[PDB]
């Protein structure tokens, strides 16, 4: 007749105890189960639902869209407690990943253990990026994972950082306290953010003062949120900041909140960023009870959550599906109310904007463009890692000035900004400045400052195939063009030669008829290859 | 609103998404994922209805947008056509061969043939398998276009919370509870997702075979209604020559394109093989005293009844009745008695259940009709319910309520000992030991007046007795009855505040309350919640119990009662017996009849002789054993006009071939004050016939000489007396289909709310009744 609520309901009320049971608060429960038990089993879902008084369809829809929650029924086989993962994106794959997978999947892939695939975790800098149960590795290899497993090194490992007191030693939350006091009004902040031209980060290229003014003009109880997903492959900035000085980001966030008069806020970062998930939970409790309460949430896979509307639906405890653009996110948001999103980076800089001004944000640009940005170089360079440098900078100067060079043994053939969403270009496209509104007349763009460098020893078509696989596995699943076009491309790009004409048609279609901003870009790489690589056909 | 289109400067009304404007204008374009039928909602997934507009850089959709001022749409262009064609190419690439597949003549293939596509140039996907666990349906799901209509039908309208898409893009599928085969899933066979999937994936049986593929087209079609509930769910029966198959819903103002298991399946009784076609007067197949004939076994009825009348008298006769499957027959099934037998000894074994209700309703208001409909609970703000289970026996209304909860958030309440499905959607749940509702009912009754939060004005000139009761009332209290009922007080304070403060409200219940001896005493108090607060006789307000048959209203409102002729004009009166006779030309009996159980226990060692049974299985309905076997045993001359040889009338000395439901015209009514027309589909087997001919022939054989003709004149001869239909005709009961009777004007929709400006009672006011705890 139906799945019945079993006697196994004791372990669901003896484990949640005194917690709230609102639909918007679901994912935390699922994470809790997947932590205390290495799996999520039906009986537990039935009990949880009949507690929250829901239907099995909803919890089943949600518990499988996020790529980490592992489900089983009374029939399937038990899952092991100890698992590991490997990167399969472009960077981690250029340094010999797949061989690693099929090389250790037959030495230590036994019952007690497991080994599976993973798109990207934010470690494109230290090549392989393997993890062992909330612990990550670098320059990974077999003889290292052996020791990491034989010893119960599943648990993480925490570095040192700057605490509340050491931050308070300097400016230390004095710029903020100047707001709860009338020692400086609001309008000045809007004015500096405007005349200084802080074109926001994230793959949008949008100002900030306008957003703040807007979300300030609409009435009612306001909200806010932050996207700390940064799931795009060649993007490993947020980690290098949340792990060195977060209190600056919290300063910026509280500032951006009190201005819009948002009672509470929200946050959202991956499950693949645990270290920060502990840094914060250590720090917040030290942040006094000022009057603005903050929160913190998790996120399981779902690169489609990098998007705004999907992040909203997730914070609402729902399935990670985006919404239509004619009704806007700043008008109707987290709970059908206004809310302003801002990446942690855009917040990290505000303090230096105010304490110093705008001119300090205009004497920097090198080429005609103006600004200051934090790039993320990766691939075959000599001193990879994050980089700060004046925007409007070419790529050759970014290689032979900041990154040390390229390598001793390789050469320079191709490269790609904007990570996967962007295209892959050749050398000759070397005298082009890297800013927001400069590359749209070439097919690609730069949204996340992601940069990569491929040599002659590397092949491009395989890279495009990997990118298409990624876009095929990260697709939400609503709009037809993505859902089926990604498949047809992962297929057409398989054979020895593809037509490129069916592909041009399919790309035009996907770019003109896609709901989300992902399908609008999953065809950029192949098209750029067709155009600027006319010697590969 | 003015906005250009395809080179024009046309106008559009509001809420008119571009698609509808084109349709209205005659520029049809494909949707595939947008079901225009009222009830649904667009989602914008297929992206096959795309157009262009000056100002944007990415193509748009036509089902989800709206033509604001200045805008200009474009369809006859290149980009849009290319996009549509590419989408269709992908879909048909992941599709089987339309030559021989599930539903080859479908919506998808039509919209494809529109965009001029036959095959594709992309490869396949090696999709999943099928499951046929459930008998009626057949999920050979290899044609899922991810149109999400299954869901909007099972997660937004016929709410049962079963279906859901529970995977990622490529592997995205539709699954029932926990990826179960749906043969033991929560599916209730509510066929609202079977007629929404355009492809033949989510397809019923009887339209395909083992090598699953269509095998049949619609032989013909007929629009009718369901003879199982009292809602009037319209249907369009699918027929094959001497075979009925399966149906779909229609835009009926009572159903709105949504049915239950029985609107889809379960009608194997009509064409059921073991049946009756001739007189037959124990195993099922007749084996005794069978003599096929039509003038012998009618002499043996007319002459028998007439002679036993002569030798024993009129009152020595009696008669049961029925309303399961017709209305106009009752008018005659009672006129026949009143004329040939000259006796008001009629009865009604179906009206038994909900008598107390109408008793109180006519005591207080001079009526017995549920105040206002149930399909109007979407403009209200609150609900009340006790002693029922709509989802089971009146589902359609239950899902209407669920939808009102979802959309407008209007809360509800519950009053039932056991736990009910709607609990999940219920704002509260109030269990109590039985036969004690009246206690908390008085509590809610006196919580208002004692605190002082009543609407004096409405009680000022629209309900009398408001002061004579207050002795017991202020003597009563809403705080004392805890151990008597089983609840706490603050809950009740709340509930009463909710109702009386609520802008509007309604109350539902059924036989669960009126089943008890003094269920009258229950309604005796429940009556006045809307009356004492005013939330009545106005949009979204009213009182509305429910009934468990088709047209019990239509029967017990047109003169099948032992104490009143049609339209509630009692017999004990005088002028009633003086104006009816200008039509029937007879001398009647003023003294009432012997009620159902009264007459039954009477004949037991009594004086009545025989009867003319019809449309009932009395041997197993009210009485357990004593008045089933010994009831008719001592009887001398018996009659039974039942479709089958039901357990009752095993020794009924004569029989006639009752026609089944699906073969007739006429008039039916629901528990909603509405009258529904019908229409025949298939003639019956054997020399069987209808009943409006049986009774005509028998009246003739009993010296009545009616010769009226067909039902299309019985309607007029029944309305000429009953003013309830003072402005009605069969013509507009066919065209426009169904209507409700309380209307006044000819060319108007209707008048569909009791007491909009005053009770239709002599005083214009009610008589609020003393309600006591009287065990
Ligand atoms: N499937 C089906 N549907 C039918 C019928 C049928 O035979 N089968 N017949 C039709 C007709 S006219 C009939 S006979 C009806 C019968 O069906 P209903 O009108 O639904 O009556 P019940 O089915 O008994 O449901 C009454 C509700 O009141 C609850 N209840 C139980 N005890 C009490 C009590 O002491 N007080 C109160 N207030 N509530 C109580 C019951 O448990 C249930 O929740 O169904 C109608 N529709
Ligand atoms: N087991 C059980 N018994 C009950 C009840 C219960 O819930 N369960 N509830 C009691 C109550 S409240 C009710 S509502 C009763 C109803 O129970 P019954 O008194 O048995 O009434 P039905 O079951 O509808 O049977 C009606 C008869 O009319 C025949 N018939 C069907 N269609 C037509 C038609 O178009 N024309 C004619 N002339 N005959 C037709 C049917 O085949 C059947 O012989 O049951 C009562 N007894
Ligand atoms: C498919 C898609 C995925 C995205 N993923 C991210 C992401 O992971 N992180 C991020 O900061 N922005 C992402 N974005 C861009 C978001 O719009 C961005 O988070 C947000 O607009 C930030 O606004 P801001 O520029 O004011 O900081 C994504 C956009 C799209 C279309
Ligand atoms: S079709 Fe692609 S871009 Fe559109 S919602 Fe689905 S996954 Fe996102
Ligand atoms: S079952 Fe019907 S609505 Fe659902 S995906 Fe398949 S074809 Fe589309
Ligand atoms: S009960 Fe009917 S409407 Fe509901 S999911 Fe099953 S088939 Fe669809
Ligand atoms: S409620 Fe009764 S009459 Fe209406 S569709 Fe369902 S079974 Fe048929
Ligand atoms: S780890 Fe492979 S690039 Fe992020
Ligand atoms: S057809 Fe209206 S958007 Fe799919
Ligand atoms: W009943």
């Amino acid at each position: 007749g139906r799945q019945v609520d079993p006697h196994a309901k004791v372990e669901i009320e003896e484990l949640l105890g005194t917690r709230p049971r609102q639909r918007d608060l679901l994912i935390e429960h699922l994470h809790l189960i997947q932590d205390t038990y290495g799996q999520i089993s039906a009986d537990h879902l039935a009990a949880l639902a009949d507690e929250m008084s829901l239907a099995f369809a909803e919890v089943f829809e949600t518990a499988t869209f996020y790529a980490h929650f592992d489900v089983v029924k009374e029939g399937e086989a038990d899952i092991p407690r100890l698992t590991i993962r490997v990167c399969d994106s472009i960077t981690c794959a250029m340094f010999g990943a797949d061989e690693l997978l099929e090389t250790l999947q037959r030495e230590l892939a036994s019952d007690a253990v497991r080994v599976v695939r993973a798109p990207c975790v934010g470690l494109c800098d230290h090549a392989p990026a393997v993890e062992v149960g909330h612990n990550f590795l670098h320059r990974a290899d077999l003889a290292s994972v052996r020791a990491a497993v034989e010893a119960e090194d599943t648990h993480a490992h925490i570095p040192t950082y700057v605490d509340y007191d050491a931050y308070r030693a300097g400016g230390g939350y004095a710029t903020l306290e100047r707001l709860r006091s009338g020692e400086l009004p609001v309008d000045d902040v809007l004015k500096v953010l405007d005349d200084g031209g802080l074109r926001g980060l994230g793959g949008a290229g949008f100002p900030t003062g306008r957003k703040w003014r807007s979300v300030r003009g609409e009435p009612g109880p306001r909200l806010m949120a932050v996207n700390g997903d940064e799931g795009e492959p060649g993007t490993f900035k947020d980690q290098l900041y949340l792990n060195t000085d977060p209190h600056r980001f919290l300063e910026g966030m509280l500032i951006g909140a009190h201005v819009v008069e948002a009672a509470d806020v929200y946050i959202y970062l991956r499950d693949e960023y645990p270290i920060s998930r502990e840094i914060l939970a250590r720090e917040i409790a030290k942040l006094p009870e000022g009057g603005t309460r903050i929160h913190l949430r998790r996120g399981a896979g779902a690169y489609i959550c990098g998007e705004e509307s999907s992040l909203i639906e997730s914070l609402e405890g729902k399935r990670g599906l985006p919404r239509h653009k004619p009704p806007f996110p700043f008008q109707v948001g987290l709970f059908n109310r206004p809310t302003l999103i801002n990446n942690i980076e855009t917040l990290f800089w505000v303090r230096d904007l105010i304490e110093r001004g705008a001119e300090w944000w205009k004497s920097h640009g090198r080429n005609g463009r103006v600004g200051l940005r934090s790039y993320s170089v990766s691939g075959r360079v000599k001193e990879p890692g994050v980089k700060l440098a004046p925007a409007g900078l070419t790529i050759q100067e970014l290689i032979d000035e900041y990154c040390g060079g390229i390598s001793d043994g390789h050469s320079f053939a191709a490269y790609l900004p904007g990570g996967a969403s962007g295209g892959i270009l050749p050398a000759s496209m070397n005298d082009i400045p890297l800013d927001f509104g400069t590359l749209e007349k070439y097919g690609c763009f730069i949204g996340s400052a992601a940069v990569v460098i491929l040599s002659d020893q590397d092949d491009v078509r395989g890279a495009a195939l990997n990118l298409m696989k990624f876009f095929e596995d990260e697709s939400c699943g609503q709009c037809t063009p993505c859902r089926s076009g990604t498949q047809k491309a992962r297929m057409l790009m398989e054979n020895g030669v593809w037509d490129t004409d069916l592909l041009g048609e399919l790309a035009q279609c996907m770019r003109d008829a896609s709901i989300c901003g992902l399908g609008q870009a999953a065809s950029n790489p192949v098209s750029t290859v067709i155009k600027y690589f006319p010697d590969l056909f | 609103i003015a906005f250009e289109f395809d080179g024009q400067q046309v106008e559009a009304q509001p809420g008119e998404t571009i698609w509808a404007v084109a349709k209205r204008l005659g520029t049809h374009i494909p949707h595939l994922c947008h079901k225009p039928d009222p009830g649904y909602r667009p989602d914008g997934n297929c992206r096959a209805c795309m157009v262009e507009i000056e100002g944007e850089r990415v193509l748009a959709a036509s089902c989800k947008r709206t033509p604001a001022i200045g805008m200009k749409v474009k369809s006859a262009t290149e980009r849009a056509t290319k996009a549509r064609a590419m989408v269709l190419e992908l879909l048909v690439a992941d599709q089987p061969e339309r030559a021989t597949s599930h539903d080859p003549s479908s919506h998808f293939w039509v919209q494809a043939d529109v965009l001029d596509v036959t095959e594709s140039r992309f490869p396949a996907a090696e999709r999943w398998t099928s499951d046929v666990s459930h008998p009626a349906m057949s999920v050979n799901l290899d044609a899922c276009i991810q149109c999400n209509l299954c869901v909007r039908a099972c997660r937004e309208v016929q709410v049962n919370d079963v279906i859901g898409m529970a995977y990622r893009a490529a592997g995205s599928k539709v699954v029932f509870d926990f990826d179960d085969p749906m043969g033991g899933s929560t599916c209730v066979a509510c066929g609202e997702c079977v007629q929404a999937c355009p492809t033949g994936a989510l397809m019923p049986a009887a339209y395909l075979d083992a090598n699953q593929t269509r095998t049949v087209y619609p032989d013909r079609e007929v629009k009718s209604l369901c003879p199982y509930c009292g809602v009037g769910c319209q249907v369009s029966y699918k027929v094959k020559d001497e075979r009925i198959v399966y149906a779909e819903g229609v835009n009926g103002p009572a159903n709105q394109n949504r049915l239950c298991v029985k609107g889809r399946f379960g009608f194997d009784y009509v064409h059921h093989p073991h049946r009756l076609t001739v007189p037959l007067i124990p195993a099922n197949p007749w084996t005794h005293f069978r003599e096929a004939t039509w003038e012998e076994a009618l002499d043996r009825a007319a002459g028998g009844l007439k002679a036993i009348r002569d030798t024993n008298g009129r009152k020595a006769l009696a008669g049961f009745g029925s309303a399961k499957g017709s209305n106009e027959e009752a008018y005659l099934f009672q006129k026949l008695v009143r004329l040939g037998f000259g006796t008001n000894n009629v009865d009604h074994c179906t009206r038994l259940c909900h008598a107390s209700s109408v008793a109180a309703l006519m005591e207080g208001l001079n009526s017995g009709a549920v105040t206002a409909p149930f399909s109007a609970a979407l403009d209200a703000e609150v609900i009340v319910v006790i002693g029922a289970n709509p989802t089971v026996n009146h589902p359609v209304a239950a899902t209407f309520l669920k939808n009102a909860v979802k959309q407008r958030g209007a809360k509800l309440i519950i009053m039932d000992p056991r736990r009910q499905t709607l609990s999940r959607h219920a704002y509260r749940h109030l269990a109590f030991r039985p036969g004690s509702d009246v206690a908390m009912l008085n509590a809610m009754l006196n919580v208002i007046v004692t605190e002082g939060l009543y609407d004096e004005q409405y009680i000022a000139g629209y309900t009398e007795n408001f002061e004579a009761l207050r002795e017991k009332i202020v003597d009563f209290t809403p705080e004392k009855m805890a151990s008597v009922c089983g609840i706490d007080a603050e809950t009740l304070r709340e509930v009463a505040r909710l109702y009386a403060r609520a802008k509007s409200s309604l109350i539902f219940w059924g036989m669960g309350v009126s089943q008890h001896v003094h269920g009258t005493d229950n309604s005796r108090c429940l009556i006045a919640l809307a009356l004492i607060t005013g939330q009545i006789g106005r949009p979204g307000t009213g009182l509305h119990p429910l009934r468990g048959q088709n047209n019990v209203q239509g029967a017990s409102d047109a003169g099948l009662i032992p104490m009143v002729y049609p339209d509630y004009q009692s017999v004990e009166k005088d002028a009633v017996r003086e104006l009816f006779e200008e039509f029937w030309g007879q001398s009647l009996d003023p003294q009432k009849g012997l009620t159902v159980v009264e007459i039954m226990r009477a004949i037991h060692a009594g004086e009545i002789r025989g009867m003319f049974v019809e449309g009932e299985n009395p041997a197993m309905s009210d009485p357990d054993l004593n008045h089933a076997r010994h009831a008719l045993a001592m009887l001398d001359h018996l009659v039974v006009q039942d479709l089958f040889l039901t357990e009752t009338a095993f020794h009924a000395d004569v029989v006639l071939p009752a026609s089944a439901f699906a073969e007739k015209a006429g008039t039916f009514t629901n528990t909603d004050r509405r009258v529904q027309i019908a229409q025949p589909v298939v003639a019956p087997p054997g020399d069987a016939r209808q009943d409006w001919w049986i009774i005509q022939e028998l009246a003739r054989r009993l010296d009545l000489d009616w010769n009226y003709g067909g039902p299309a004149d019985i309607f007029a001869e029944m309305a000429q007396v009953m003013p309830s239909l003072n402005n009605i005709t069969w013509e507009r009961l066919e065209r426009e289909g169904a209507v409700t009777y309380p209307v006044d004007a000819p060319d108007q929709p209707g008048n569909e709310i009791i007491f909009y400006a005053g009770f239709p009672t002599e005083s214009g006011r009610a008589k609020i009744v003393p309600a006591a705890i009287v065990p």
